[PDB]
Parts: structure tokens; C-alpha cells; sequence
RNA sequence: AGCGUGCUACUUAUACUUCACCGUGAUUGCUGUUUUGACGCUUUCACGAGUAGGCAGGCGUGGAGGUCAGUGACGAAGCCUU
RNA sequence: UUGCUUAAUUGAACGUGGACAAUUGAAUGAAGAGCUUUUAGUGGGCCAUUUUUGGUAAGCAGAACUGGCGAUGCGGGAUGA
RNA sequence: GCCUAGACCGAGGACUGCGGUUUUUACCUAGGAUGUUGGCAUAAUGAUCUUAAGUCGCCCGUCUUGAAACACGGACCAAGGAGUCUAACGUCUAUGCGAGUGUUUGGGUGUAAAACCCGUACGCGUAAUGAAAGUGAACGAAGGUGGGGGCCCAUUAGGGUGCA
RNA sequence: GCGAGAGACCGAUAGCGAACAAGUACAGUGAUGGAAAGAUGAAAAGAACUUUGAAAAGAGAGUGAAAAAGUACGUGAAAUUGUUGAAAGGGAAGGGCUUGAGAUCAGACUUGGUAUUUUGCAUGCGGUUUACCGGGCCAG
């Protein structure tokens, strides 16, 4: 609402906050990102360092679809399984029936290990693992089942 | 006249009140105006001084943050009190039987407490079985978390994260971030 | 029926009121005999010091010697100047001495450190020695004290006991004996005084004051003559 | 509400020191001190006169 | 003026005084007013006019008289802040003031017989005692008056 | 009624002292008497200059939702007027 | 305790355990201390005392510290930032 | 210690306090003015307008270190007349839900541009880092030390637990 | 362009330049440029007639709810102006503060209580004046 804005309030006092000596004009300092390296150097470099210049090889048609590969952690992997039977597979999961954990179709791409697995069997389809995620799953005697 | 050692007419700078106007907040004021003006104890005081807070100053606490305070020693069977949202935490293991008193439940918290034996009641439910804050145990969520404070004292070897709306390699990487382009801070 | 219910919790509390006040007359008599007693041991030593100085004197006269008085070690010290043009280090003194308006006065105790203090202060104060009819006149007509931060007339001896109680001061005679002989607990007393805030002079100031009490002015020690210009100001 | 003096009140003045009854009763203000008739200077301070 | 409209919490009570310690205490006249002597009025109808006082009421008033036969002026009262007292006085001593006092002047053109029968006593007495004193009734039958460099910051009475 | 100097009294600033009132900031207490206002009432103390500028709380205007079963041709709005 | 150091069982740093209690180690003051975010205007200055440079000097030009004017009314200097 | 002249003021509004005199749970000058009398209500009293008198008072706005300026605009009056809207954003605050969140592109529906209902995707968040190939977050109760509000046990003090 | 329905839009210096005989009047050799300008009243009932005047008009009169609505048209501000009344005024005027003077305005004999006198009405209601209680304001 323009009843609550400032310019109501300055409405009577000649300069409308603007200053008397500085007033206010067109474009001092200049219009966009103009200066950045004479009279902005001082702004760009001590808010945004690493502005100007080229870093690394160029990349003709890139296509993002290519890199697609959405992650999940160990303490979030036990979401992917039912939540109807969670408490169930928590409790009768041996090495002779373990719950599958289909990661590809919940739609992520490798699997990593941060956090703590339950001690409990599971089978986990991945695309790709880390080494020190597979090594989690193993010990709580799971397996990792490589798809594509 | 007078010689000023300090400003004159300053305002506390603390909080008196909620700037919300939800009704139900202000009963809950109205409840810990009245306990911590005559109850002489610290809970009561530090309650109602928490119920002016903004969203920022309470932070969500989530439903892990409680399991790690009741296993502090000898805090078992406290009261757990949070003046704000309590939050689910998929990531948890297990959850013990405990009491919990809070603004609000999200619908996983609730469950959670409740599945697990324990009790999800309000700040007022709280004044009864606890007017003096007896056995209780106050939780707050982290201020420094929030993504707003990433950017907090930004500057030249300062570690922050600039305020950007791109992220990449030709994103704020080249002059000033590199020694093979100049400096570095 | 309102009448009678408020009528009859009136007089009820009435008399529990009284009662209460038959016992606290009663208990409060005895600590009346201790401030009375209080303040005779105080005028006896006040005598006894000036008959003991007086007596002194006279031997030494007679002994073919000098009786050297004992340096004084009390000041009141008086800000006469405006609040305009002082310098940074001036101003944070009178600051320190909470003197931050015409015309207040404040309790020092003579050491070094706020002796070096005061003179730092000196070309906008006047200051002196005070008797002790002068710091009785003060304390009675202008005496305020600081509780909680607010300037609270000193009108009953329950507020001075409730606020100096822990340094033995149960009276505004015990007040004045603390700071006219300096003791032990100068500090908390004069702190817990209030700056008296005192008037103009009644017959005016020297024709000039900002210059020395020596060079025909205001400022500076005039030590006896305090009391005068206490006298004209408050 | 209305602070009074206790130089101009008597009943202020003696709520707050109960001495002053004494002082009044006793004469205090104008109290006689018992020496006799001498002088001691009929000596060496004769050196304030000259030198 | 507005429409603001009166709440529940404005009371109409008017709340009682508090209890006033103002106890009266009597008035002190000054030294020179004793009964007898001669006094100046000020202001008033009978303004100038040189009268004796009689007695000290309980209004804080002076129970004055001319006599009446002498000056024109009737038995009243006066305050004591708009009458000089001089130095003259007359022994009253044989004038009998008991009955007079604030309710004798009680208001109620025409004069009571009984206030006429009291002018008549009190003159007689107040005679006797004046002609005793050369020129004092001549004295008294004549008004008072400031004359040309009368300073009465420097004059006697 | 000039110059140097001393003395007595006297003159008056929005300054100082006491007091009234306004506002700001803090403060005492207020639910078995909280009592149809607790965003409220109450006790006490200190303070109040201001361009550029910030903020707060308010006054007024065109139009909109709701409400006053509001005013009005027995006179709305507008306009003039110690 | 150590992977450092010493010829060393020497040291260095960080520690466990024990002793020293309100005169817990000067004064004075403290409308309390500490902390964070965000944004306006400004970025022509000038003056007085004192220190002070160039210049014969300047109501000139230039510095140091403080206080002022600017941004400020009120009493005095008749008048005057 | 005592006597004495004048001026200004009267805030508060049942009681509650501290004292004094105590002849008495009596009275008081002791937590803020009462008593009495006269006059007036066709009016004494108060306010405004106009005007006289006394004293002070330069033309506003602007740029400026400095303006009443011999600096600029303004003869007068009425009406109009200048920090807006939008795309994308920072801080702060309120609200809903919360490891998720966002119905409105679209579909359903409708008393039809409203309201009501639906869901796949997608955006942002839930992982970072490296130029990249790539790799990818628990020694420990998700660490130790000194503080730390609150809470627990105590019994000045003291101990335990200690979120942010 | 054609045909419709709408709006938290503007309300005759606004809204399109144009609500009207508006791309009109008018300018420019020309390309082009380009206004101002809505409102009597329900109804002309748009003032017959008489009279003065050369006439426009005026004065009577008439219509009308209104002529304080006469096509100079509802309402009719200010600048500016006439008349009447009041005041002030020695080379400006105007202002603040204060009081005087004049004018204007305000307010307690209250919803005053007690009975009387004394009268209009539907045993009772309001008024009035005399007594007492008490109150308001200005003062001693
Ligand atoms: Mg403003
Ligand atoms: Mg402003
Ligand atoms: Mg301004
Ligand atoms: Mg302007
Ligand atoms: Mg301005
Ligand atoms: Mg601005
Ligand atoms: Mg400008
Ligand atoms: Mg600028
Ligand atoms: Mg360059
Ligand atoms: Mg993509
Ligand atoms: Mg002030
Ligand atoms: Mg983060
Ligand atoms: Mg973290
Ligand atoms: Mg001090
Ligand atoms: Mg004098
Ligand atoms: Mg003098
Ligand atoms: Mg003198
Ligand atoms: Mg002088
Ligand atoms: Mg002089
Ligand atoms: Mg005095
Ligand atoms: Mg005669
Ligand atoms: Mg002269
Ligand atoms: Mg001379
Ligand atoms: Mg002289
Ligand atoms: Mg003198
Ligand atoms: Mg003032
Ligand atoms: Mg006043
Ligand atoms: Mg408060
Ligand atoms: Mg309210
Ligand atoms: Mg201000
Ligand atoms: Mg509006
Ligand atoms: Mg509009
Ligand atoms: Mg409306
Ligand atoms: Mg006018
Ligand atoms: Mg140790
Ligand atoms: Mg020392
Ligand atoms: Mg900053
Ligand atoms: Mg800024
Ligand atoms: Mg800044
Ligand atoms: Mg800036
Ligand atoms: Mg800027
Ligand atoms: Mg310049
Ligand atoms: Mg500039
Ligand atoms: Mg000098
Ligand atoms: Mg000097
Ligand atoms: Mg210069
Ligand atoms: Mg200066
Ligand atoms: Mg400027
Ligand atoms: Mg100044
Ligand atoms: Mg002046
Ligand atoms: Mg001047
Ligand atoms: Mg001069
Ligand atoms: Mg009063
Ligand atoms: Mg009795
Ligand atoms: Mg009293
Ligand atoms: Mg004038
Ligand atoms: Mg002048
Ligand atoms: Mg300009
Ligand atoms: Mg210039
Ligand atoms: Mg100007
Ligand atoms: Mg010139
Ligand atoms: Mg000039
Ligand atoms: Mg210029
Ligand atoms: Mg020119
Ligand atoms: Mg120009
Ligand atoms: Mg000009
Ligand atoms: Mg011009
Ligand atoms: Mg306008
Ligand atoms: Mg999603
Ligand atoms: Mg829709
Ligand atoms: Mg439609
Ligand atoms: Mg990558
Ligand atoms: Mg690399
Ligand atoms: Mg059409
Ligand atoms: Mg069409
Ligand atoms: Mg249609
Ligand atoms: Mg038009
Ligand atoms: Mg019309
Ligand atoms: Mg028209
Ligand atoms: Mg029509
Ligand atoms: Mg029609
Ligand atoms: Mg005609
Ligand atoms: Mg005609
Ligand atoms: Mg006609
Ligand atoms: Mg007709
Ligand atoms: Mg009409
Ligand atoms: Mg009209
Ligand atoms: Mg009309
Ligand atoms: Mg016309
Ligand atoms: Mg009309
Ligand atoms: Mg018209
Ligand atoms: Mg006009
Ligand atoms: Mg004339
Ligand atoms: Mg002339
Ligand atoms: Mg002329
Ligand atoms: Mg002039
Ligand atoms: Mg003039
Ligand atoms: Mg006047
Ligand atoms: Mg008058
Ligand atoms: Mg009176």
C-alpha cells in the first residue's frame, strides 16, 4: 500500500529526504555495473572477489541432463522403505530376507555414506556408491547391488 | 542545563510484547506476565521474555535436539520446553517416552512422541503441572544456521559466503580468489 | 448490601493495621534509643575533638611552640560553571564527580588520587572545607538519595537504614557523623547521596568568577569560606 | 508527595533526630565551658608583636 | 466534537476528601489593639471616622463604637486589617460588653429597640469617660484625613 | 557620567532552586477484588535545542469490502460569516 | 601427557590433585555490560584561544590539539555566524 | 534560642506511613487548604475579534563557510503540479506448513475473470569441493577446554546438568 | 475492422486531441500543426400588458416551487471592484506578547432537596413566588 511508504511522510520538507547539498540526479557514478575496475574496484573487491577474469576450460553445449545424479545419505536411506512395514523390516531382516531399497526409482543417483545405518540387513540398489558407504552398508550385513 | 553522561530518552531496546497479533499468543503472554511478575522464579521470567521472540530469535527444534538433551545425566524424565515449532527428524534411529511442551507440533513430530509413549502438550498445559518450571529443561534451536547468517561480515579473508545469485566456475572464482589471477582474500 | 460488606473489611483491616502498628512503635522505640543515643555520643565527640584541638593549641602557646593543625580531609565541592565549551578531559572529571550541572555539589574525601582529580576540576568549581552545621543544613534541605537509580527525598530514617543498614548508618545523624569525620564508609555514603542541587547565592558572586578565590574570583579553595558561600546557596 | 524541612518543621526535625529534644531540653546551643582566666602568650609568642 | 463514545470504566463516582489536618487555631491581634483604644477606619461607609473599640468577637472581628452620638457611628463590627489603632485609649472598663457577640449581628430600612436601648447604655458610660479627657470627644466627632506630605511610614498614631 | 583602585547596595536570561501542567524514557505494584479495558490501571524518578537525515504516533483526500436496519427535498453536498 | 627439547629423569606447553575466602589485593564514576544486522545524509567547510609554516602583510594561504559556528534559539558585546 | 513584616503556591482526594503531645486507642502543626464572612448570578469573572499604547519583530524559498542582502524565482488568485509501477534482488517482521515447501502452466468445478477442488512434473531446499577427470562428510555418548541462562541436589557458600 | 459484455479507472485544465456542427475553427506556400467549447427549468410556462426612453433597456406587472433559476441561465469561491457601515492613519504596512477600550460570546441557583403560596391540565403531572437547608463564581 502506498499509504504506508515513506514518500507520504516527507511530503512538507523540501529536499523529501534526499539531502540538500547532494540532491538527487540522473546517474552519479554512472548506470549497471559501470566502474568496476576505476571508482567500483572498492565495492566489487571487498563484497565480490574473483569477479572479473576467466577460470577454467569452456564447456560448447553442455547439457545438464548429462550430470543428473541426485544424492542420498546413509541416515536418510531407511525413508526410502515403506512406511507401512519399516518397523516390521526393522525387526525380522536377516541375511535370508533383507528389504530392497530401489534408490534409482526414488530418484537418486549414488549413494552416500553420512550418518548411522540401523544394524539391520538391507539390499540397496544404486548407480554409483562411495567407497566408505558400501563399507557402512556391508557391516550392518547389507549388500549393494549395482543397476543401471 | 545538563552535562549528558549518557543518551537521553533511549528506549530498552528489548522486546515488551509479541509484534504478532495472533489472540492466542497474547493469552499465553497474559498467562507468563503474571507468573513471572509473581513467582520469584527464573523459569517464569525467561519464558514470558521468550514468548516476544521473532521467528529468527526461536529457532526450530527439531525432534533429535530433545533426544540429546533428555540423555544428558539425570535429565531422563525431564520436561522438555520449547517456545517455538518442534520439527520431525527422518534421520533419527529411535525416539524415547518423554513429555514435551511447545508452541506448535509438525505432523511427524506429533506422531513421533505420541508413538513412542510420550506426551505432546501446550505451554499453558505446562503452567499446571509445572507453574514454577519444576524439572524442566529449556530447548532452543541454532541461531547460526540459518542461511541469511552465511553472509553475515563478509569481507577479504573472511571466510563468509558472498551474497550471489549464481553459483559456478565463472561465477566470483577468477580476480581476488586466486593467486594466478592477481590475489587472493 | 455492598455498604456494609466494604464497611466492615475497613474496620477489620483497621485493626490488624493498628495492631501492627502498637508492635512496630513498639519494637521501632527501641531502635529511636539507639539513633538518640547515637547522635549524643556524636555531639559529645564533636565537643570533646574541638576542646581537645582548643586545649592543644593553648599548651603549645604556653610550651613556647606551634600546634600544627591536622590537614583536613573533607572537601565539598561545588560545579558554579555552564555545561558549554569545557574540554574533553575537564568534563569527563566533572563527569567522574557527577557534576554535571550549575550549581551541584558533592562530598570528597582529600587523598591523592581525587585530590589530583579535583584539581583537574579546579577553574570550574569552588570548593572548601565544610563545617558541620553545614553538612547538617545540606543533608536536612537538600538531601536525596539514589535508589534504584532515582533521586528519593531523604525523609524518613527507614529509607536511610533499608539503603545503609550493612555500613552501620541508621540515621541522618548517623549520615552526617560518617561524612563530617571521615569514615570508614565515606564512599557508599557520599554514592548513595544524591548531588545536591543547590541554588544561586542569595547577594550574588564575587563581581567576576571564573578567576581563583585568590585573584578575587570563584573558583578554587576558599576552605572556610565555603561555608558563607554555602550559606548563600542553599 | 511534599518533601518539608526539617529545619523549618519541628515535627519533621524531631521524627528524624529524636536528639533534638535533648538539645532543646539540655541548652545545648548555648552550653557554658568551665576554665579559668589565664594567658599564655605573655611569652616567646610576643615574637608575633616584632622582629 | 467527535464520536468517541463513552467506555464502562468512566465512573461517575465523585470519590470523598481526604481527611484535612488544617485545625483551626485562634487569631493573634496586634499589640496596640486593646479594648479602649481609639481607632481609624479605613474603608467602608464609615471610612475616616475616628471610633472607640469595646470588645474582641469571636469572628475575628472588633466590636466598635462611635458613640453614636458623638460620630454617627452605630455599634458593628469591623476587621482588624482595615483600622489604624492609635495611641489614644479610653478606660472601658465601666462599660458593660457582655451580651454583645456574633450573634447579637445576626442578619435578619429600620433598627431593632433593643440595639437602640444598648446604643444608649454603651454612649453613656463611654461618655462619662470621655468628657473626663479635654477635646476627646471633639477629637472623635472629627474624620481623619491624610493632609499634603503626611508620610505614615514616619508618623506616630 | 573620564582614568587606576577599593567598598556597600541594587538591576536582570529560555541558566540555577521549589512548585504546577505536557510529552519521552525508565520504574513500583495490579487476577480466590479481574472488576464488562492487562494493547489496561497505578507508584516513583530522571530527562526535553536542532539543519541534512532516520524512525514513531497521528490529521486530511479519491475510490473499495463490511458495519451504523446512520443523515437527507420537513433540505445532502458545496459556499459566506468576531 | 608429547612424535617437541635436553647429556639427562633437563625443560616447553597443556593438565590431575592440594593450599590461600570476602580488604579477592588503589581511587572515582557507571540510566548496566556485551553483541549483531541493516540503511539515510555527508564526503565545498569556516571561526576563537594556544602551538605553528609560506608571505612585508592580508577579513591571505596552509597544518596540530581542543572548543564552537555550520545545525542554535536565549541574556550581554549598540550593531555582528 | 526568641520576636516580627511581605510575596507566590494549595498539587493530592475514604483509610493504610513515620513521628510528636500524650490529660486518652485522645489530640496534633505529623504521607500536599481549610474555616468563616461579604458581594454577584439582567451580572462581578473569563475568552476571542478590532483597535490604541509599551516593548521587541528585516522577505520568504534556494544554493552557500556565510543572505535582509547591491545573489536568484516570486504582481495577484483559482484549478492542475513532482520518488511511481514493474522484473529480479538484500535486511527485518508477521503468517502457513515444515525435510520439505509452492493449488492457479494446466485439469476439475462454478451462482462464471471470483470462490471451491486435483495432481505429474518443475523451481528452491535437503552436499560439498575441484579447471576438470572425479571424489564425496562419526576415533569418541557427533569431540575436548574456559564461560553460559535455565533446570536438579544442596545447606552462606558448594556440587551436578548445562540449550542458544 | 465487426459485434458484445465489463471495471476498487477519469469525471469537462481529468478522461482520447475531440462528452458539443473535432481532426472542427484557425495558421502555414508546403510537409504539417491544431484548439476553445457540457449544466435555465418538471415543463418555455423564454416575461402578455402598461409606462419612460431614439433605441438597448428600465420601472410596474406576469410565469414559475424558486427570477436568491431570464438562454450574460444550477450551485456561483478567490484574485479584482462599487456602495453602505465601522475604524485607523506625521517618510510603508503587516506580526508576537500584554493590558485598556468597544463589539461579540460563554457560564450553575444545578434535573438543587423540603412544604407553602398559586395556576394550566390527565387522585396526579409542569410551572411560578414566598420560607429554610445547601450549592456555583469573585473576593476579604
Ligand atoms: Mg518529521
Ligand atoms: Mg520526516
Ligand atoms: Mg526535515
Ligand atoms: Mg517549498
Ligand atoms: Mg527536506
Ligand atoms: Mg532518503
Ligand atoms: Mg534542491
Ligand atoms: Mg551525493
Ligand atoms: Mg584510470
Ligand atoms: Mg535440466
Ligand atoms: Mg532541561
Ligand atoms: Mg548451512
Ligand atoms: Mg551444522
Ligand atoms: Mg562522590
Ligand atoms: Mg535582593
Ligand atoms: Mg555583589
Ligand atoms: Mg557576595
Ligand atoms: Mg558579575
Ligand atoms: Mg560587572
Ligand atoms: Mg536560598
Ligand atoms: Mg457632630
Ligand atoms: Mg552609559
Ligand atoms: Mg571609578
Ligand atoms: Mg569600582
Ligand atoms: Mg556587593
Ligand atoms: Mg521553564
Ligand atoms: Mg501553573
Ligand atoms: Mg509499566
Ligand atoms: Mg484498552
Ligand atoms: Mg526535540
Ligand atoms: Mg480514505
Ligand atoms: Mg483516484
Ligand atoms: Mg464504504
Ligand atoms: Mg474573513
Ligand atoms: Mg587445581
Ligand atoms: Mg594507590
Ligand atoms: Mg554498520
Ligand atoms: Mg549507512
Ligand atoms: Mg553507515
Ligand atoms: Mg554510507
Ligand atoms: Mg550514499
Ligand atoms: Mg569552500
Ligand atoms: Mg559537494
Ligand atoms: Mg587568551
Ligand atoms: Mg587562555
Ligand atoms: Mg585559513
Ligand atoms: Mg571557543
Ligand atoms: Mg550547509
Ligand atoms: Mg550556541
Ligand atoms: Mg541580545
Ligand atoms: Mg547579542
Ligand atoms: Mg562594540
Ligand atoms: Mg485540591
Ligand atoms: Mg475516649
Ligand atoms: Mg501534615
Ligand atoms: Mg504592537
Ligand atoms: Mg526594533
Ligand atoms: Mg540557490
Ligand atoms: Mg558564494
Ligand atoms: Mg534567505
Ligand atoms: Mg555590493
Ligand atoms: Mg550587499
Ligand atoms: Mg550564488
Ligand atoms: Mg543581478
Ligand atoms: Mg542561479
Ligand atoms: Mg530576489
Ligand atoms: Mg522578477
Ligand atoms: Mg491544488
Ligand atoms: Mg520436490
Ligand atoms: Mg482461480
Ligand atoms: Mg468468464
Ligand atoms: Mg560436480
Ligand atoms: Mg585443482
Ligand atoms: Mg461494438
Ligand atoms: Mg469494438
Ligand atoms: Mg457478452
Ligand atoms: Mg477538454
Ligand atoms: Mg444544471
Ligand atoms: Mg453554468
Ligand atoms: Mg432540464
Ligand atoms: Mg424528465
Ligand atoms: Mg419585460
Ligand atoms: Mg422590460
Ligand atoms: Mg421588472
Ligand atoms: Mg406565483
Ligand atoms: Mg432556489
Ligand atoms: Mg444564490
Ligand atoms: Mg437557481
Ligand atoms: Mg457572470
Ligand atoms: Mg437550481
Ligand atoms: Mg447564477
Ligand atoms: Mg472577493
Ligand atoms: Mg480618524
Ligand atoms: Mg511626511
Ligand atoms: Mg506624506
Ligand atoms: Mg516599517
Ligand atoms: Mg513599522
Ligand atoms: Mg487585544
Ligand atoms: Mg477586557
Ligand atoms: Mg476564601
Amino acid at each position: 500500500p502506498t499509504r504506508l511508504t515513506k514518500t507520504r511522510k516527507h511530503r512538507g520538507n523540501v529536499s523529501a529526504g534526499k539531502g540538500r547539498i547532494g540532491k538527487h540526479r540522473k546517474h552519479p557514478g554512472g548506470r549497471g555495473k559501470a566502474g568496476g575496475q576505476h571508482h567500483h574496484r572498492t565495492n566489487l573487491d571487498k563484497y565480490h572477489p574473483g569477479y572479473f577474469g576467466k577460470v577454467g576450460m569452456r564447456y560448447f553445449h553442455k547439457q545438464q541432463n548429462h550430470f543428473w545424479r541426485p544424492e542420498i545419505n546413509l541416515d536418510k536411506l531407511w525413508t526410502l522403505v515403506d512406511s507401512e512395514k519399516k518397523d516390521e523390516y526393522l525387526s525380522k531382516s536377516s541375511a535370508s530376507a533383507a528389504p530392497v531399497i530401489d534408490t534409482l526409482a526414488h530418484g537418486y543417483g549414488k549413494v552416500l555414506g553420512k550418518g548411522r545405518l540401523p544394524e539391520v540387513p538391507v539390499i540397496v540398489k544404486a548407480r554409483f556408491v562411495s567407497k566408505l558407504a558400501e563399507e557402512k552398508i556391508r557391516a550392518v550385513g547389507g549388500v549393494v547391488e549395482l543397476v543401471a | 542545563g545538563r552535562d549528558h553522561t549518557s543518551k537521553q530518552h533511549v528506549r530498552s531496546g528489548h522486546r515488551t510484547a509479541p509484534k504478532s497479533d495472533n489472540v492466542y499468543l497474547q493469552l499465553l503472554v497474559k498467562l507468563y506476565s503474571f507468573l513471572a511478575r509473581r513467582t520469584d522464579a527464573p523459569f517464569n521470567k525467561v519464558i514470558l521474555k521468550s514468548l516476544f521472540l521473532s521467528k529468527i530469535n526461536r529457532p526450530p527444534v527439531s525432534v533429535s535436539r530433545i533426544s540429546r538433551a533428555l540423555k544428558q545425566k539425570g535429565a531422563a524424565e525431564k520436561t522438555i520446553v520449547v517456545v517455538g515449532t518442534v520439527t520431525d527428524d527422518n534421520r533419527l534411529l529411535e525416539f524415547p517416552k518423554a513429555t514435551i511442551a511447545a508452541l506448535r507440533f509438525t505432523a511427524g513430530a506429533k506422531d513421533r512422541i505420541l508413538k513412542n509413549g510420550g506426551e505432546a502438550i501446550t505451554l499453558d498445559q505446562l503452567a499446571l503441572r509445572a507453574p514454577k518450571g519444576q524439572n524442566t529443561l529449556i530447548v532452543r534451536g541454532p541461531r547460526n544456521s540459518r542461511e541469511a547468517v552465511r553472509h553475515f561480515g563478509f569481507g577479504p579473508h573472511k571466510g563468509k559466503a558472498p551474497r550471489i545469485l549464481s553459483k559456478g566456475r565463472k561465477f566470483e572464482r577468477a580476480r581476488g580468489r586466486r593467486r594466478s589471477r592477481g590475489f587472493k582474500v | 448490601e455492598t455498604l456494609q460488606k466494604k464497611e466492615k473489611a475497613q474496620q477489620k483491616t483497621a485493626e490488624e493495621r493498628a495492631a501492627a502498628k502498637k508492635v512496630r512503635k513498639a519494637a521501632n522505640k527501641e531502635k529511636r534509643k539507639v539513633i538518640f543515643d547515637r547522635a549524643a555520643a556524636y555531639q559529645k565527640e564533636y565537643t570533646e575533638a574541638e576542646r581537645s584541638v582548643i586545649k592543644a593549641k593553648r599548651d603549645a602557646k604556653a610550651s613556647n611552640s606551634y600546634y600544627v593543625d591536622a590537614q583536613p580531609k573533607l572537601v565539598f565541592v561545588v560545579r558554579i560553571k555552564g555545561i558549554n565549551k569545557i574540554p574533553p578531559k575537564p568534563r569527563k572529571v566533572l563527569q567522574l564527580l557527577r557534576l554535571t550541572q550549575i550549581n551541584a555539589g558533592v562530598f570528597v574525601r582529600l587523598t591523592k588520587a581525587t585530590s589530583e582529580l579535583i584539581k583537574l576540576a579546579e577553574p570550574y568549581v569552588a570548593y572548601g572545607y565544610p563545617s558541620l552545621s553545614t553538612i547538617r543544613q545540606l543533608v536536612y534541605k537538600r538531601g536525596f538519595g539514589k535508589v534504584n537509580k532515582q533521586r528519593i527525598a531523604l525523609s524518613d530514617n527507614a529509607i536511610i537504614e533499608a539503603n545503609l543498614g550493612k555500613f552501620n548508618i541508621l540515621s541522618i545523624e548517623d549520615l552526617i557523623h560518617e561524612i563530617y569525620t571521615v569514615g570508614p564508609n565515606f564512599k557508599q555514603v557520599s554514592n548513595f547521596l544524591w548531588p545536591f542541587k543547590l541554588s544561586n547565592p542569595n547577594g550574588g558572586f564575587r563581581a567576576r568568577k571564573f578567576q581563583h578565590f585568590i585573584q578575587g574570583g570563584d573558583t578554587g579553595n576558599r576552605e572556610q569560606f565555603i561555608n558563607a558561600l554555602v550559606k548563600q546557596m542553599n | 508527595v511534599l518533601k518539608k524541612n526539617p529545619l523549618k518543621n519541628k515535627q519533621v526535625l524531631l521524627r528524624l533526630n529524636p536528639y533534638a529534644k535533648a538539645y532543646a531540653a539540655e541548652k545545648v546551643g548555648s552550653a557554658k565551658v568551665e576554665q579559668a582566666k589565664v594567658k599564655p602568650s605573655k611569652g616567646q609568642f610576643a615574637e608575633v608583636l616584632k622582629n | 466534537m467527535s464520536q468517541v463514545a463513552p467506555k464502562w470504566y468512566q465512573s461517575e463516582d465523585v470519590p470523598a476528601p481526604k481527611q484535612t489536618r488544617k485545625t483551626a487555631r485562634p487569631q493573634k491581634l496586634r499589640a496596640s489593639l486593646v479594648p479602649g483604644t481609639v481607632l481609624i477606619l479605613l474603608a467602608g461607609r464609615f471610612r475616616g471616622k475616628r471610633v472607640v473599640y469595646l470588645k474582641n468577637l469571636e469572628d475575628n472581628t472588633l466590636l466598635v463604637s462611635g458613640p453614636f452620638k458623638v460620630n454617627g457611628v452605630p455599634l458593628r463590627r469591623v476587621n482588624a486589617r482595615y483600622v489604624i489603632a492609635t495611641s489614644t485609649k479610653v478606660n472601658v472598663s465601666g462599660v458593660d460588653v457582655s451580651k454583645f457577640n456574633v450573634e447579637y449581628f445576626a442578619r435578619e430600612k429600620e433598627i431593632k429597640a433593643e440595639r437602640v436601648a444598648d446604643q444608649k447604655s454603651v454612649d453613656a458610660a463611654l461618655l462619662s469617660e470621655i468628657k473626663k479627657t479635654p477635646l476627646l470627644k471633639q477629637y472623635l466627632a472629627a474624620s481623619f484625613s491624610l493632609k499634603n506630605g503626611d508620610r505614615p511610614h514616619l508618623l506616630k498614631f
